[PDB]
RNA sequence: ACAGGAUAACCGCUGAAAGCAUCUAAGCGGGAAACCUCUUCCAAGACCAGGCUUCUCACCCUCUAGGAGGGAUAAGGCCCCC
RNA sequence: AUGGUUUGGCACCUCGAUGUCGGCUCGUCGCAUCCUGGGGCUGGAGCAGGUCCCAAGGGUUGGGCUGUUCGCCCAUUAAAGCGGCACGCGAGCUGGGUUUAGAACGUCGUGAGACAGUUCGGUCUCUAUCCGCCGCGCGCGUCAGAAGCUUGAGGAAACCUGUC
RNA sequence: GGGGAUAAGCUCCGUGCGUCGAGAGGGAAACAGCCCAGAUCGCCGGCUAAGGCCCCUAAGCGUGUGCUAAGUGGAAAAGGAU
C-alpha cells in the first residue's frame, strides 16, 4: 500500500512572485507547477498539495515577439453572434489580472479539484497585497542547470 | 513523487534514474517512492550516490 | 490603387518598397501606384 | 550605416549632455533630447566630433548607426540655426493670417478652419496667400506642414490648396 | 452637479403657452427631499449623495430604518434612494441633513423622469413584441394569434436564447430622455413636464438634470 | 447622438540600411455607422458570493465533559385580515 | 486557384416511416456590400458617374398576373443585396400543385389502362416527459442574526435615415 | 492497373499483400481498416517498440551547431517581390 495524503496532514505555505518583465509562458507553467504542488513529494492528484501562490504587478508581465497587438483572448456571451473580440493591449488596460488568470486556468486541471486549486491563486495589479499578515515568502523562479 | 524528490534535491528523475543504474543499484520505482516521503535524509543519500556514479561529461559521444 | 498578386515597376521610374509585409509599388505618375495582395 | 559612419561635427555654440542610452543638445534655439535604440551606443569625439557607435555588425546596429546619425544632425542644425517651411495657396477666396499662436484660414469651406500650433514652433505670415514657418525640430515642422497641407484635398486641374515651395503639380485638362 | 430629485406622479395635465401653442404636461409632486448620507469616495469607493423623501408613521417603519434615520438626523422618510455624482465640486456643496427642494431647476433645462412602468400582468407575444396577426381567416386552425416558428431545424437545432416571444411585461425601471420642462414650482414643490412620463398616478418618479442635451 | 480611446483601408513627417530615394525596420502623427466606452435596462448564485450604514449582541440545562443533545427568547420574518 | 450555391456522379446514414413546393409568422448567420460610412484612380471641370479596397452597425416596397419560387409589368424609396440555416421553419397554420381513390378531353394501346399533357372536387392527428427558450416562484449558501442602500465584474437593449 | 477527370469513404481486378471482419492493448484528441504489437490467469516489479519528454499529462522548460519573425510551425497553387 502506497502513501496517499490525508485530509487536514496536508501542508500549505504562502510565496509572492512579482510578474515585472517576466515572460508570460514561463511564468504561468512555474506557477501552475507550484500550485498544483507537483514541487512537493507529496503529490497526489485526489487531493491537491498545493501552495497559495500570491502574484504581485501583474500589469508589468512581457510576451515574445509582437503579441502585445496580435493576441486574441476570446469569449461568447451566450447568444447568437455574441462573440467577443480582445487583444492583450486591451486586456492590459482594462482588466489587467485577466490575463494571467486566464493564463493558468489553462493549466490547471479543467476537472473540479483543479477549479478549486484555481482558487488558492491571487494576483494583483499593483506592487501591495492587502495579505501581509501571511507573510508569504519570496519565490524567484530558477531551472535545474543542465 | 520521484520527479517531485528528486527536484527538491536539485536533481532531475531522469538523471536520478541514470545515475542510479550506472551505479547499479537494484531499487525499483515504488521502494524510491516510499523512502522519498519517508526518509528524506535516505533520498538525499541516494542522490548523492546517483550523482557521484555520474561521469564527468554528459555530452560525450563514447 | 490597383490591388494584384503580380506587381511589378511599370516605367523606368516606378519603386518597389515593403510595408507591414504588403509589398506595394510607388512612383511619381500616381496611375502606376499599385500594391500585392 | 557608413553615413552615419562619418563623424558629425558639433559647432562651437552648442552644448551636449548624454547620460546612459538619452542625449541631450543645447544651443541658442532651444533644447532637444531624444532617446536611441538601446543595441546601439555612441561616444562624443574630444574634437568637438559625434561619433555614433554600433555595438554589432548585423542588422540593428547597420541600420541604426546612420540612422542615429542623420536624427542628431538634424537636430544640432535645427538648435543652431532651424528651419523654414514657406506654403503658398493659389486659388480664389482663400485668405490666410496668423492672430497669434493660433491660425485662421479661408480655405472656402463654409465653416472657419482654426489649426492650434504646437509648443516650442513659430510662425509668421509675411503675404496674404504667402507664410512661412519658423521651427526648431525638423519633426515637428514637418508634422505641422503636412497637417496643414491636408485641410485640402489634392488638385490636380487648378493646383488650388495650400502647397510648399519646391513642390509641382501635374497637368490634366478633359476634353468635354 | 449630476443633481437628482424624487417625486410622485399625481395626475398629468396641459397648459396654454405664451408661445400661443398648448402642451401635455404632467404633474411631478417634488417633495422636498432630504441628505441622509454622504458617499466620499476615499472611504466608501465612490461619489454620490443619500437622498429620502416621505412620511410614515413611526410604527410603519421599521426599527433599523428609524435608527438610521435617527442617526442621519433627519425625520422619517417614506422611501429611500440616492443619487450619484460626477465630481466632488457638487459634493462638497451637500452635506448630511440637508433639505433639498425643486428651486434646483432652473426653466429651460431639459430632464430626464424615470420610474416603474405600468402594470401589465402576463402579456401574449403580439402585444409584447409588436408581432403581425396571421390569417384570422382562409381556415386558420387554433393558431389565429401565436407566434409560429421558432428557429432553425437541426441546425442550430437550438431556439437561440434572447428571441422575443411571450413574457409579462411592464413593471420595470425605464427611463424617458430628453424631456423639456415647462415651469418650476417654488411655494408647494411642482413640477411640469411637456410629454407623458412613465409611470402611475400615485407612482414614484426620479428627475434629474439632463443627459443628452446637458 | 455629441464626445473620447485604440484601429481598417488610406494619407503622412523625420529617417539608414543601399551617400540618393524611402509612411518604417527605430520613433511620432492623422484616419470610418466597423471594436471599447459614452445612452437605457438586468446584474454579488460574481461560490472571487463584494462594499456602507442602523437594531437584537448574553439566561439555562443536560449529557460527560469532547463535543454534542433538550429550552429562553429580541431585531426582524411568516400567517392571518382588508 | 476558392466556395460547396446550380446541373451533376457515388449509393454511406434513414423504407418495423427523416412529410415535399409556395404562402403566412418568426426569424439567425456569413460577406463575394444594395444604401447609408471611409478611401485609391480615373478616359474624376463641376454635378453625375465607372471601377477597385476597408466595413456586416442598421435598413432594405407594395401591388396586377400565375400555386407559384422565378419573372414581366405599374408605381415608390437610399436601397428594393447574394447566399447558408433538412432548397430555415406542418409535434406553429394553409393544401393552392405536386401525390391515392370519380370523371373528362387530346394522345398511345384491340383492349384492361397509361401519359413528370391538360381539366373539377378531394379528412393535415398529438393533453409537452427531457433538452431548449420566454417569464415568475420555492430551498440553501454567502461563517451570530436581521432592514435597507449600493459599487459593479458581467449580460441585454438601441445604433436607420429623406426633404428644404 | 481498367473505368471515372488520375473525384469521391466510387466501381471492377491482381497481391503464398496487410489488417477488420473474426482483435483486446499503446500512439495519431476523438477515429476497424493508418503506425507499434497478439490479451491463459494474478502481482502496488523491471526493460523496451511506435509516439513523446513546459502544464493539462509521464517523461530533458537537455547538450552543441545553424535557420525562421511569418504564430510560418499550427490548411494550397500558377505568379510576384532590394
Ligand atoms: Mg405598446
Ligand atoms: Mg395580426
Ligand atoms: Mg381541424
Ligand atoms: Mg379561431
Ligand atoms: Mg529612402
Ligand atoms: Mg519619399
Ligand atoms: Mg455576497
Ligand atoms: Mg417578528
Ligand atoms: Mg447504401
Ligand atoms: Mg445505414
Ligand atoms: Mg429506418
Ligand atoms: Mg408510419
Ligand atoms: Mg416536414
Ligand atoms: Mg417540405
Ligand atoms: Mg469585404
Ligand atoms: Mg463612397
Ligand atoms: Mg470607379
Ligand atoms: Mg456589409
Ligand atoms: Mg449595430
Ligand atoms: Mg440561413
Ligand atoms: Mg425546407
Ligand atoms: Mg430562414
Ligand atoms: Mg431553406
Ligand atoms: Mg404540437
Ligand atoms: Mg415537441
Ligand atoms: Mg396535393
Ligand atoms: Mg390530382
Ligand atoms: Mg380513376
Ligand atoms: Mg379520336
Ligand atoms: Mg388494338
Ligand atoms: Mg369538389
Ligand atoms: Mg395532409
Ligand atoms: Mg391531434
Ligand atoms: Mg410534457
Ligand atoms: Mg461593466
Ligand atoms: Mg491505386
Ligand atoms: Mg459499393
Ligand atoms: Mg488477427
Ligand atoms: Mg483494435
Ligand atoms: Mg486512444
Ligand atoms: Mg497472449
Ligand atoms: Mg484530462
Ligand atoms: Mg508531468
Ligand atoms: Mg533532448
Ligand atoms: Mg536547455
Ligand atoms: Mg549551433
Ligand atoms: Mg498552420
Ligand atoms: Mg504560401
Ligand atoms: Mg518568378
Ligand atoms: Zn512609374
Amino acid at each position: 500500500p502506497t502513501y496517499t495524503p490525508k485530509a487536514g496532514d496536508t501542508t500549505r505555505s504562502w510565496y509572492v512572485i512579482d510578474a515585472s518583465d517576466v515572460v508570460l509562458g514561463r511564468l504561468a507553467s512555474a506557477a501552475a507547477t507550484l500550485l498544483r504542488g507537483k514541487h512537493k513529494p507529496t503529490f497526489t492528484p485526489n487531493v491537491d498539495g498545493g501552495d497559495f501562490v500570491i502574484v504581485i504587478n501583474a500589469d508589468k508581465i512581457a510576451v515574445s515577439g509582437d503579441k502585445l497587438t496580435k493576441k486574441f483572448a476570446y469569449r461568447h456571451s451566450g447568444y447568437p453572434g455574441g462573440l467577443r473580440k480582445r487583444t492583450i493591449g486591451e486586456l492590459l488596460e482594462k482588466h489587467p489580472t485577466r490575463v494571467v488568470e486566464n493564463a493558468i486556468i489553462g493549466m490547471l486541471p479543467h476537472n473540479k479539484l483543479g477549479r478549486q486549486i484555481q482558487k488558492k491563486l491571487k494576483v494583483y495589479a499593483g506592487p501591495d497585497h492587502p495579505h501581509a499578515a501571511q507573510q508569504p515568502i519570496p519565490f524567484e523562479i530558477k531551472q535545474v542547470a543542465q | 513523487r520521484i520527479n517531485a524528490a528528486a527536484r527538491a534535491n536539485d536533481i532531475t528523475y531522469n538523471r536520478l534514474i541514470q545515475g542510479l543504474k550506472a551505479a547499479g543499484v537494484e531499487v525499483d520505482r515504488k521502494n524510491l517512492a516510499e523512502l522519498a516521503v519517508s526518509d528524506p535524509a535516505a533520498f538525499t543519500a541516494l542522490v548523492d550516490v546517483a550523482r557521484a556514479a555520474l561521469p564527468e561529461d554528459v555530452n560525450a559521444p563514447s | 490603387m490597383k490591388v494584384n498578386p503580380s506587381v511589378k515597376p511599370i516605367c523606368d521610374k516606378c519603386r518597389v518598397i515593403r510595408r507591414h509585409g504588403r509589398v506595394m509599388v510607388i512612383c511619381s505618375d500616381p496611375r502606376h501606384k499599385q500594391r500585392q495582395g | 550605416s557608413r553615413i552615419g559612419k562619418q563623424p558629425v561635427p558639433v559647432p562651437s555654440g552648442v552644448d551636449v549632455t548624454i547620460n546612459g542610452q538619452n542625449l541631450s543638445v543645447k544651443g541658442p534655439k532651444g533644447t532637444l533630447t531624444l532617446d536611441v535604440a538601446e543595441p546601439i551606443s555612441v561616444s562624443r569625439a574630444e574634437d568637438g566630433a559625434i561619433v555614433v557607435t554600433r555595438p554589432d555588425d548585423e542588422r540593428r546596429s547597420r541600420s541604426l548607426h546612420g540612422l542615429s546619425r542623420t536624427l542628431i544632425a538634424n537636430l544640432v542644425t535645427g538648435v543652431t540655426e532651424g528651419y523654414t517651411q514657406k506654403m503658398e495657396i493659389f486659388g480664389v477666396g482663400y485668405r490666410v493670417q496668423l492672430k497669434g499662436q493660433n491660425l485662421e484660414f479661408a480655405l472656402g469651406y463654409s465653416h472657419p478652419v482654426l489649426i492650434e500650433a504646437p509648443e516650442g514652433i513659430t510662425f509668421a505670415v509675411e503675404s496674404p496667400t504667402k507664410f512661412s514657418v519658423s521651427g526648431i525640430d525638423k519633426q515637428k515642422v514637418g508634422q505641422i506642414s503636412a497637417v496643414i497641407r491636408r485641410l485640402r484635398r489634392p488638385d490636380p486641374y487648378k493646383g488650388k490648396g495650400v502647397r510648399y515651395e519646391g513642390e509641382q503639380i501635374r497637368r490634366k485638362v478633359g476634353k468635354t | 452637479a449630476r443633481k437628482g430629485i424624487l417625486g410622485t406622479k399625481l395626475g398629468m395635465t396641459q397648459v396654454f403657452d405664451e408661445n400661443n401653442k398648448v402642451v401635455p404636461v404632467t404633474v411631478v409632486k417634488a417633495g422636498p427631499n432630504v441628505v441622509t448620507r454622504i458617499r466620499t469616495t476615499e472611504r466608501d469607493g465612490y461619489s454620490a449623495v443619500q437622498l429620502a423623501y416621505g412620511e410614515i408613521s413611526p410604527r410603519k417603519v421599521i426599527k433599523p430604518v428609524a435608527g438610521q434615520f435617527a442617526a442621519a438626523g433627519v425625520n422619517p422618510r417614506r422611501h429611500v434612494a440616492e443619487l450619484r455624482l460626477d465630481d466632488e465640486a457638487a459634493v462638497a456643496e451637500y452635506e448630511v441633513g440637508q433639505e433639498l427642494t425643486a428651486e434646483i431647476f432652473s426653466d429651460g433645462a431639459y430632464v430626464d423622469v424615470t420610474g416603474t412602468s405600468k402594470g401589465k400582468g402576463f402579456a401574449g407575444t403580439m402585444k409584447r413584441h409588436g408581432f403581425r396577426g396571421q390569417g384570422a381567416a382562409h381556415g386558420a386552425q387554433a393558431v389565429h394569434r401565436r407566434p409560429g416558428s421558432i428557429g432553425g431545424c437541426a441546425t442550430p437545432g437550438r431556439v437561440f436564447k434572447g428571441t422575443r416571444m411571450s413574457g409579462r411585461m411592464g413593471n420595470d425601471r425605464v427611463t424617458t430622455q430628453n424631456l423639456k420642462v415647462h415651469k418650476v414650482d417654488a411655494e408647494n414643490g411642482v413640477l411640469l413636464i411637456k410629454g407623458a412620463i412613465p409611470g402611475r398616478n400615485g407612482g414614484l418618479v426620479v428627475v434629474r438634470s439632463a443627459i443628452k442635451r446637458g
